[PDB]
């Protein structure tokens, strides 16, 4: 539709824009012809594919199409064979098994994204909705579902915006953000008369115009107007695409290369066709789709259990990615349980138990300024305890009010007696809640002194801009102005409180002369009324925010994975540095500069910044930067502290970030945050302590209101990519010793050492269950110790992991399967060097007096039951050279020995399974005679066994040179 | 670069060659326990196959006696395998043993070692096989309506056949000669086969037991198979008939899958 919303206009214009009354909205007339003109307002997921569509393009894609091309060649091979008068029929087989496996692969990826989906729908939020108001001036029972422009709509707090209207009438509404009736920002979003569908209304009676419905609206948009809005490929989708890529490339060179040799050698064309089909068959990973949806699924299960509830599967994949994480620090940094510990007046520090006192303060309780300081600290508190639980300690009782607030309660009720005969005495008229905009919590008090002032007023905020707002001190119950010797001991004393890293509030008071302000007097919020300024500040109150216990652990493991952490506290650029040393994020041995000028003993400009590594920079100097500065700054230093900084300055640390080829995981619990948490690449919802904004606009939840936990999923996001290299590599490993075998057979002459349905045998059987068991894998020792993932430097599948698994593994698998071959072909009169070409005249079914070795003359069908049987050998002997080329690709850098033989315990199940699959094959379909199988003497299981004994050697001495020589030319060449 | 791919593509050289060298350090390793004078096993050719010598194509000999050019092949291929049993090749006595005209017991000429080297093997003489010898009728009975093929049971190495203790041959002999009986397939090609004639040694339709078991090609070369030739001296005209011919005995197996274990089918067609 448009762009822009009508806001600024005033209320007579705002009537004549889209035709509406502020009073008595519209008549029915005229109102339901605007309904019709605009429609329902509702929200709703209904739009899905036809699904038609959908099996269409899930019947055919990505390896689809190459296996249809197979099955089409074999067809072609049938056709041409039949021209020969011969049919033998193991085409036909051939070619229906192949069809059913992308059948069976359709029907496994219809399971796929219903399963997941069924996961992926269950991590979601609600909100208390209704859509039930009664409105329109007359109070009626009206549904959402009539409300359109021209309407007036009356709304209560405890629900839901019904429609998104232009608040005309409101008293002092909040949503979560303050309402009224006036215009106040040119953002609908923060335009404060402006109601949102769908967002929560908290209290009080608020009236307002409906200006959009259904695709006008901001939040819909194009939700009606159909089209594909988030069909963004996943990483994981880019990987598998350039891995389809790669396979297709390898198989149509060796396709060209054999066909090129064919044309000129004299190899008919059966031949190189039925070799196109194997190769097909062969270089296709076809249970690949179900253990890559089984990986995204486990780890999203692990990471529900680590706390860590990812909500998209962008953000699952895109986790382990991460780079750079602007976390905050009350909450995700913090305990958020703040025990008061330090007491400040007339100049002097004064200690106070943390936890467990059980007695009353040190010091006296009857000196003049301590009196006032905690009268002040009592009624200027708004913490209450738990109803109908005073049986428990202090501590035990729960406030819904802010902590800090529990903490000045905890320390006022143990030193001070009832607080709540006090506040009833001081009858309070107004009160400005605490918000983090002002810093302040306003309060108006009625004077019931005998002096009949009947005007108190006392707030307390942040010490910085309550002194900065202060022209006075106090000392001794005598008020005296604020000079030079109280504001530089305020500064030491902050400094000396700060330093061991605690936050500090201020308290100030004031009485109102009676001669100025009458007995009677009416008080307005936006009106200043009552000054504000040259207040009794009293005392400061010191209060230990000690950090969550794992956090150091995962500021290391941070720090060990090239993960840089960056704090966006808005406290100032004090305390912020002295608990960032505490917790590890700014580290020992660091400097910011103007520490190193302090050390060098000169002013800061005089000191090269380069001698700096750290930076706590304020709200303001970013404030004053263009975003050049910023680039350079978050380029130039390592670690950076945006002490001071404004919630909303989250957007420009955010983008910033994000212009450094660097993936950004920022951390926000407010709707301030929000516009933030969706820039952010994984933005993160603050768990306990959280807003529904924050947890619908974040990519990924918190369940334990902690850090570590969003280390502990990139510690699971990077098991993805750790474990897929080791499924896509087991796979590839026996995709040339299936080829190779055929190579042999036409150049050399040798009686077919491997099947064409056989091959196939081994990719259902030995390459699919021990495919998935690879995927429950435990993380490596290094996991930890790795830089973090570029998505377009570094690849799933890399030119090394294909090399290894073709030209090293792979060509070890074809030397066991060929001797197991001779072995069975030798003891039965046909020596090794008898079998050069030999096919011709094996393959003839007229020659049955075919000579061996020893002189004994062969028929037909008796060499041929010694060719399955051939084959039959090869298949066992690869079946025991790919159990130890899974054992062996359950690491990339550490040794069975370390990780533990026994741990994961589906490498167990998938090796029984290729025992009893390769038993039931030549013992259960060789009995009779059938698709190539023939029974197994007992000695033809086990010659395989030491050429297996040494595809393990081999990579356990090749990962211990990784090991013991790191960025060696071993590390840099052999390492996949 | 120009420096590391020296580095490169020798370690390539010595994996590959480290390679090559297991391989080929494991098949000289198996062949070891491979005995050059008997095989380690006889699973599949244990129990001989019986195959015709014309080598025949598809199971199918059709000719026609009036033109030279239709049996030509199948003349021409009896007189390959019967030069190396002419009367002139046998003449030598340092390598063949002249054995009686009579079916004896099997002859052991000792033990599968090295102990007397080269053994003897025992001359087989043409003329046994009357009509089809071909020292008379250049043409073995191909110019007239009368096909002779000749039977020969596949080569066991170390095998002595075992004859039973169908019909009674009415000249028996069991104890050195092991039947063989060729008749119709069918009834319809039993009643068209007409008059079949067998040209063995000592006038017995059969395998004489005295030339087995085989030394197998080492310690005889220059070993003569017995051959049992059979005429059809006279069958239908222009009509393709099948014929299965048998050997019969207790080391002799017949298999449902194998045409030719034991048994083999022919089909003779005769043109006028
Ligand atoms: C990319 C593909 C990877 C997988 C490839 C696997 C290899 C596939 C190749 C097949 C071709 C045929 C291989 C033949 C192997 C012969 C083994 C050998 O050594 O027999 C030596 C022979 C004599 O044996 P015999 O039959 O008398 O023994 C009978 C037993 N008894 C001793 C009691 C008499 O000597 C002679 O005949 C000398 C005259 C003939 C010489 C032929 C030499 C052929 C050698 C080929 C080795 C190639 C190695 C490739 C490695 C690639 C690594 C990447
Ligand atoms: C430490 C953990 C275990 C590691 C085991 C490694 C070795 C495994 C390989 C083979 C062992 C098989 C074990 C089971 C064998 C049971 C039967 C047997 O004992 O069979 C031995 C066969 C030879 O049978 P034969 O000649 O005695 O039969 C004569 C028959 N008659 C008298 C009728 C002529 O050996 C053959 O098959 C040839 C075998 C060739 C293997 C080459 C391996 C090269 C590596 C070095
Ligand atoms: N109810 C209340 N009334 C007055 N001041 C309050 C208050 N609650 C907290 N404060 C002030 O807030 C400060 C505590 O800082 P806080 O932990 O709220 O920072 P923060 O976590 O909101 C920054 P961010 O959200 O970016 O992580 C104290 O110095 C105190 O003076
Ligand atoms: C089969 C035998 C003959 C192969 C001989 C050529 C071999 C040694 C060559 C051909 C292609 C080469 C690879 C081509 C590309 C890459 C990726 C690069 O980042 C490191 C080198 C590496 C990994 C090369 C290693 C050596 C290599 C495998
Ligand atoms: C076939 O042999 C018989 C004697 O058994 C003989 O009378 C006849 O002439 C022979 N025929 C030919 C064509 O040699
Ligand atoms: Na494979
Ligand atoms: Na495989």
């Amino acid at each position: 539709g448009m762009d822009l919303d009508d806001h600024r206009l005033s209320n007579t214009e705002l009537e004549q824009k889209y035709g509406t009354n502020i009073i008595q909205g519209l008549s029915s007339v005229r109102a339901t012809e605007l309904l019709a003109r605009d429609g329902p307002n509702t929200l709703t997921p209904p739009k899905q594919t036809p699904e038609i569509i959908k099996f269409l393009k899930q019947m055919v894609g990505g390896f689809s199409i190459l296996l249809w091309i197979g099955a089409a060649l074999c067809w072609i091979a049938f056709v041409i064979q039949y021209v020969n008068n011969s049919a033998s029929l193991d085409n036909v087989y051939l070619g229906a098994i192949l069809v059913l496996v992308v059948i069976l692969t359709g029907i496994f990826a219809y399971y796929q994204e219903a399963k997941s989906t069924n996961i992926m729908a269950s991590f979601s939020k609600m909100i208390p909705q209704q859509a039930l108001v009664i409105r329109d001036a007359e109070k009626k029972v009206i549904s959402a579902e009539q409300l359109v422009v021209g309407d007036v709509v009356e709304i209560k707090g405890g629900d839901q915006i019904p429609a998104d209207i232009r608040l005309v009438f409101s008293q002092g509404c909040k949503v979560d953000q303050a309402r009224s009736t006036e215009f106040t920002h040119e953002n609908p979003l923060e335009t404060k008369n402006i109601g949102f569908y769908s967002t929560t209304c908290l209290e009080g009676t608020a009236t307002g115009i409906v200006i959009n419905t259904g695709d006008r609206t901001i939040i819909g948009r194009i939700a009606s107007l159909a089209s594909g809005v988030g069909s963004e490929k996943t990483p994981i989708a880019i990987e598998i695409e350039h891995f389809v890529h790669i396979v297709a490339g390898v198989a149509v060179s060796i396709d060209i290369i054999f066909f090129i040799t064919a044309v000129c050698m004299k190899y008919y064309v059966l031949d190189a066709i039925i070799f196109l089909i194997s190769i097909i068959v062969a270089n296709v990973p076809e249970g690949l789709l179900a253990t890559v949806t089984v990986t995204l699924s486990l780890t999203a299960k692990r990471m529900a259990k680590k706390n860590c509830l990812v909500k998209n599967l962008e953000a699952v994949e895109t986790l382990g990615s991460t780079s750079i994480i602007c976390s905050d620090k009350t909450g995700t940094l913090t305990q958020n349980r703040m025990t008061v510990a330090h007491l400040w007046f007339d100049n002097q520090i004064f200690v106070a138990d943390t936890s467990e006192n059980q007695t009353k303060q040190a010091f006296d309780q009857s000196s003049g300024t301590w009196a006032s300081l905690s009268k002040i600290i009592t009624l200027c508190n708004r913490a209450e305890f738990r109803p109908g639980q005073e049986s428990v300690p202090i501590m035990k009782r729960t406030v819904v009010g802010d902590a800090s607030e529990t903490a000045l309660l905890k320390f006022s009720e143990v030193i001070l007696g009832d607080v709540m005969g006090i506040r009833k005495r001081n009858h309070k008229v107004a009160e400005i809640p605490f918000n983090s905009t002002n810093k302040f919590q306003l309060s108006i008090h009625e004077t019931e002194d005998p002096n009949n002032k009947r005007f108190l007023v006392v707030m307390k905020g942040a010490p910085e801009r309550i002194l900065e707002k202060c022209s006075t001190i106090m000392i001794n119950g005598q008020e005296q102005p604020l000079d030079k010797s109280s504001a530089d001991s305020f500064h030491t004393a902050y400094m000396e409180l700060g330093g061991l890293g605690e936050r500090v509030l201020g308290f100030c008071h004031l009485y109102l002369p009676a001669e100025q302000f009458p007995q009677s007097y009416i008080f307005d919020v936006d009106s200043v009324n009552f000054p504000t300024s040259n207040f009794c500040f009293v005392g400061l109150l010191s209060m230990i925010d000690p950090p969550r216990s794992t956090v150091p652990d995962a500021v290391s493991k941070c720090r060990s994975a090239g993960i840089k952490v960056i704090m966006v506290t808005g406290d100032h650029p004090i305390t912020a540095k002295a608990i960032a040393k505490s917790v590890g994020i700014i580290s020992a041995n660091n400097e910011t500069v103007e520490d190193i000028a302090k050390r060098r003993n000169i002013a800061v400009e005089q000191v090269n910044k380069r001698e700096a590594k750290a930076a706590v920079v304020t709200g303001m100097e970013l404030k004053d930067m263009t975003p050049e500065q910023l680039d350079e700054l978050l380029t130039n230093y390592q670690e950076i502290v945006f002490a001071r900084t404004s919630p909303q300055q989250k957007l420009i640390i955010v983008e910033g970030c994000q212009r450094q080829d660097a993936i950004v995981a920022v951390t926000g619990d407010g709707v301030n945050d929000s516009p933030a948490l969706k820039k952010a690449d994984i933005g993160i919802a603050m768990g306990i302590a959280g807003s529904d904004a924050a947890k619908n606009a974040a990519d990924m939840v918190l369940l334990d209101d902690n850090f570590a936990s969003i280390v502990t999923g990139v510690e699971e996001g990077r098991l993805i990519f750790d474990n897929l290299k080791k499924t896509i590599a087991y796979t590839l490993t026996a995709n040339i010793a299936e080829l190779c075998p055929f190579l042999i057979y036409i150049v050399a002459g040798l009686p077919l050492p491997i099947g064409t349905i056989t091959i196939l045998f081994i990719d259902l059987g030995t390459d699919i269950i021990p495919s998935i068991a690879l995927a429950y894998e435990k993380a490596e020792s290094d996991i930890m110790n790795r830089k973090p993932r570029h998505k377009k430097k570094d690849r799933l599948v890399n030119t090394q992991l294909a090399i290894y698994s073709y030209l090293h593994i792979g060509l070890m698998q074809a030397l066991g399967g060929f001797l197991v071959y001779f072995t069975v072909y030798a003891q039965q009169g046909f020596w090794p060097t008898s079998l050069i070409n030999l096919r011709v005249a094996w393959e003839t079914d007229d020659i049955n007096d075919l000579e061996d070795s020893y002189g004994q003359e062969w028929t037909r069908y008796q060499r041929k039951y010694l060719e399955w049987t051939g084959s039959t050998a090869f298949f066992v002997a690869i079946m025991i050279q790919q159990i130890a080329d899974l054992i062996i690709r359950k690491t990339r850098r550490n040794s069975i020995f370390q990780q533990g033989l026994f741990r994961n315990k589906v490498i167990w199940v998938g090796i029984a399974s290729q025992v009893i699959v390769a038993l039931i094959l030549s013992y259960g379909l060789g009995s009779v005679p059938a698709l190539s199988f023939t029974m197994l003497r007992v000695q033809y299981w086990f010659v395989a066994v030491p050429h297996a004994i040494l595809i393990w050697v081999y990579d356990e001495m090749r990962k211990l040179f990784i090991r013991l020589y790191p960025g060696s030319w071993w590390d840099k060449n052999m390492y996949y | 670069t120009g420096g590391s791919w020296f580095k490169i593509l020798l370690f390539y050289v010595i994996f590959y060659g480290c390679l090559a060298g297991i391989f080929i350090g494991t098949i000289q390793v198996m062949l070891l326990t491979i005995s050059e004078l008997k095989p380690t096993y006889q699973d599949r050719v244990a129990p001989p196959g019986l195959t015709q010598i014309p080598q025949i194509q598809k199971t199918e000999i059709s000719f026609r006696p009036n033109d030279p050019k239709s049996y030509e092949a199948y003349v021409l291929n009896i007189i390959r395998f019967l030069e190396k049993y002419k009367d002139s090749a046998q003449k030598d006595d340092m390598i063949f043993e002249d054995c009686g005209s009579m079916p004896s017991e099997p002859k052991e000429r000792g033990e599968f070692n090295h102990e007397r080297g080269e053994r003897k093997v025992c001359r087989f003489k043409l003329d046994w096989l009357g009509n089809c010898s071909g020292l008379n009728d250049e043409s073995y009975g191909y110019k007239e309506g009368k096909p002779c093929i000749i039977i020969k049971l596949n080569r066991v190495l170390g095998f002595k056949p075992k004859p039973p203790k169908t019909y009674p041959l009415t000249m028996k002999y069991n104890p050195n000669v092991l039947p063989v009986q060729c008749t119709g397939k069918r009834d319809e090609d039993k009643d068209k086969v007409g008059n079949i004639e067998y040209f063995g040694m000592g006038g017995f339709y059969g395998f004489p037991l005295q030339y087995y078991p085989y030394y197998g090609k080492l310690l005889q070369p220059k070993y003569l198979q017995p051959l049992l030739a059979v005429q059809f001296t006279n069958l239908t005209l222009d009509t393709e008939i099948r014929i299965e011919c048998k050997a019969y005995g207790e080391n002799i197996g017949y298999s449902e899958k194998d045409r030719f274990q034991g048994r083999f089918d022919v089909k003779i067609e005769v043109k006028s």
